[PDB]
């Protein structure tokens, strides 16, 4: 019978470790990272060791933030760890390990990429429906689809200048095992009609040269 | 010739289920009294000298009082019995400074309580990993405000009523 | 034997479910609100549920037996049928819920999202035609400018049911109502003949809670 977790566990400080943003490991301008937070330090016991590993070997470039003061009488101690886009695209595990007195044992937390076949997604852009020019505002439409992992950024622009005007559903699980999204931009119907070209950009691992882009235009 | 009711231990803020024994005093004579008492000014069965209340509920709360035969009937002893997780327990509200002050984040039944904080005017004031009494050794005067404690018990985040401390000069 | 579970010091937790969206806007279902205790011991096994509608006690709701779960627990489910408008006029459904190993009653409530319900806007959006040249295609229906999130949208052809689609969850947009996307995959044969395809919306602020809108070439 396996033994279980103790009590012990409970009252002590805890361990969340984020991946990178996906844009971040996709392009070359960019420097993903992967952040381990501990949180819960007790004024008592504010000492925090991080020990980083990469498939199982150490390293030591992490760089560990100032312990932070929060309003409810804890600390908050971040440890970053820079990490080659490459590294992670492969799929290498990613290990932080945290030492304090409070814990009876070091905690251990390991993140790496979703696991499986990466598959190129498909990007649509479509124009506002006849319907929607009674509106003031219309809808363009990008769809991208058939993508695996789900791990995706999807953006928008007009001539070179980024769109704020934007939300891109969840990705959704499709049938064939992929997955698919929708971003919708908003744009003011005068805007549409003018003739502006919108792009929505893409940018996913399977993809060439990680980066995609789609244009949307009237008549 | 007084009664006078102690309680034991002293706290008379409880939470249900807590043990409470009430004490009367009566005349220091080696003259056996027989005691009585009074709860919200009725007459209840005890005649011991000790009235044990072995698992408090909402209506044990109200006025205590006691006599013996060598005695007049005692002031009233007030006992606040409380509903829910969490009881922050006090000996007194208001301490001078430099006294030490003392509070205890009670919880129901003393279950075991993790991630434990004292807040003071709703901010954190001290965090412990295990549920630990808060100790202020010399008070101050910025120790006065308003106090609560919350934590961890299972999966559930509870928390206490508020209580004012005063620290006087 | 299970490992034992420490969220049992802090006793039972409740959680208190909407009725699906189809089933309140349609008079052919009947729309219940759940209440459901998790966590329940061995040792303190029975629970008491008591239900209000706007804070007044009904008595209508079912009970199931406790459920033996795989983590040594026990699972114990009430429902109460809800009537139809009751639920569109925003009533509040409380289940209380009582248990030795807590110590006081848990109470929860339920109700339909406050705020006026706006009217979805539908929109049938045909592939692009950069996807003209797959085998397969895809069809959109957009669905937005709707409050509550509460809906449901289906396909049709020849007002016969399509079941190669899927809808993305609602989203809060920037204007405080919801979209959502749902996307018909069909060969492309189909639509190049072409075929005439629905997007069929439920929703409350639609006029009899149903909207039908076609995409054809
Ligand atoms: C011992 O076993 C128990 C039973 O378990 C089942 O078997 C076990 C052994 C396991 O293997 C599981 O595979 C399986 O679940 C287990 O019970 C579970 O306990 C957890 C909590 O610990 C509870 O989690 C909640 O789930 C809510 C969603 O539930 C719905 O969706 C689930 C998965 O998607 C379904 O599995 C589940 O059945 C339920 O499904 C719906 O059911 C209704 C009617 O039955 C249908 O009408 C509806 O269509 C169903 N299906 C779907 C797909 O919807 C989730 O909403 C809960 O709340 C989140 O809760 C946590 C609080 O813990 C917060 O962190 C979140 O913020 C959010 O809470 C709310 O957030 C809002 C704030 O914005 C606010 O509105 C609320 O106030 C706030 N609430 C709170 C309290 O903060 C929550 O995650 C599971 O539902 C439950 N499973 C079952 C089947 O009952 C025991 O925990 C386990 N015990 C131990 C000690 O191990
Ligand atoms: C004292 O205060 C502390 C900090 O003060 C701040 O509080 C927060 C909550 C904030 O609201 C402000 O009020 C205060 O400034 C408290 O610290 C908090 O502690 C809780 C745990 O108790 C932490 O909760 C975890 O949160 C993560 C997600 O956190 C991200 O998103 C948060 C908002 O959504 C954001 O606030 C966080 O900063 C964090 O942001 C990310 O940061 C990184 C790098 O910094 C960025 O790269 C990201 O982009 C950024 N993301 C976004 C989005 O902004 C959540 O994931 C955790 O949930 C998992 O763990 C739970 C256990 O608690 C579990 O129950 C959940 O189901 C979930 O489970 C996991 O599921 C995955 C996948 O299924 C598994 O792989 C995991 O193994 C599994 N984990 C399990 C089972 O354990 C969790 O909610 C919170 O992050 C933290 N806040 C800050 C800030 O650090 C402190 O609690 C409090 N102490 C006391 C005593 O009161
Ligand atoms: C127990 O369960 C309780 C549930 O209440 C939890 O207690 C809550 O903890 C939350 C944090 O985990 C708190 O929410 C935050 O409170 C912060 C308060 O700080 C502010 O201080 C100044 C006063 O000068 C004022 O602005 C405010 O009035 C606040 O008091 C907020 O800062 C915080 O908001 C964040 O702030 C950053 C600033 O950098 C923002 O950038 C960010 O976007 C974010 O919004 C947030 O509101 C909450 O206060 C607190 N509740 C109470 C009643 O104290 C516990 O965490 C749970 N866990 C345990 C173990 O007890
Ligand atoms: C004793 O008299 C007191 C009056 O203080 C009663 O206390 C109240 O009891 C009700 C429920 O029984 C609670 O909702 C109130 O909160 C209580 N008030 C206080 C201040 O605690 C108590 O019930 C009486 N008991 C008897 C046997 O008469």
């Amino acid at each position: 019978c396996p033994p279980c977790p103790a009590p012990e566990l409970l009252g002590g400080p805890s361990v969340f470790l984020f991946p990178p943003k996906p844009k971040d490991t996709l392009m070359i301008s960019r420097t993903p990272e992967v952040t381990c937070v501990v949180v819960d330090v007790s004024h008592e016991d504010p000492e925090v060791k991080f020990n980083w590993y990469v498939d199982g070997v150490e390293v030591h470039n992490a760089k560990t933030k100032p312990r932070e003061e929060q309003y409810n009488s804890t600390y908050r101690v971040v440890s970053v760890l820079t990490v080659l886009h490459q590294d992670w695209l492969n799929g290498k595990e990613y290990k932080c390990k945290v030492s304090n007195k409070a814990l009876p044992a070091p905690i251990e937390k390991t993140i790496s990429k979703a696991k499986g076949q990466p598959r190129e997604p498909q990007v649509y852009t479509l124009p506002p429906s006849r319907d929607e020019l009674t509106k003031n505002q219309v809808s363009l439409t990008c769809l991208v689809k058939g993508f695996y992992p789900s791990d995706i950024a999807v953006e928008w622009e007009s001539n070179g200048q980024p769109e704020n005007n934007y939300k891109t559903t969840p990705p959704v699980l499709d049938s064939d095992g992929s997955f698919f999204l929708y971003s919708k931009l908003t744009v003011d119907k005068s805007r549409w009609q003018q003739g502006n070209v919108f792009s929505c950009s893409v940018m996913h691992e399977a993809l060439h040269n990680h980066y995609t882009q789609k244009s949307l235009s009237l008549s | 010739p007084k009664a006078v009711v102690f309680l034991e231990p002293q706290w008379y803020r409880v939470l249900e289920k807590d043990s409470v024994t009430l004490k009367c005093q009566g005349a220091y004579s080696p003259e056996d009294q027989s005691t009585q008492w009074f709860h919200n000014e009725s007459l209840i069965s005890s005649q011991a000298s000790s009235y044990f209340i072995d698992a408090a509920t909402v209506d044990d709360s109200g006025e205590y009082r006691c006599q013996t035969q060598l005695s007049t009937l005692s002031d009233p002893v007030q006992l606040e019995v409380h509903i829910g997780w969490l009881l922050l327990q006090a000996p007194r509200w208001v301490f001078k400074e430099e006294d030490p002050i003392h509070l205890r984040c009670h919880s129901w039944k003393n279950t075991a309580l993790h991630k434990v904080t004292y807040l003071q005017n709703g901010k954190g004031r001290k965090y412990f990993h295990h549920n630990s009494d808060f100790y202020i050794p010399k008070a101050t005067l910025k120790d006065s405000g308003s106090y609560f404690c919350r934590g961890l018990v299972g999966s559930k985040n509870v928390s206490s009523e508020t209580v004012q401390i005063t620290i006087t000069q």
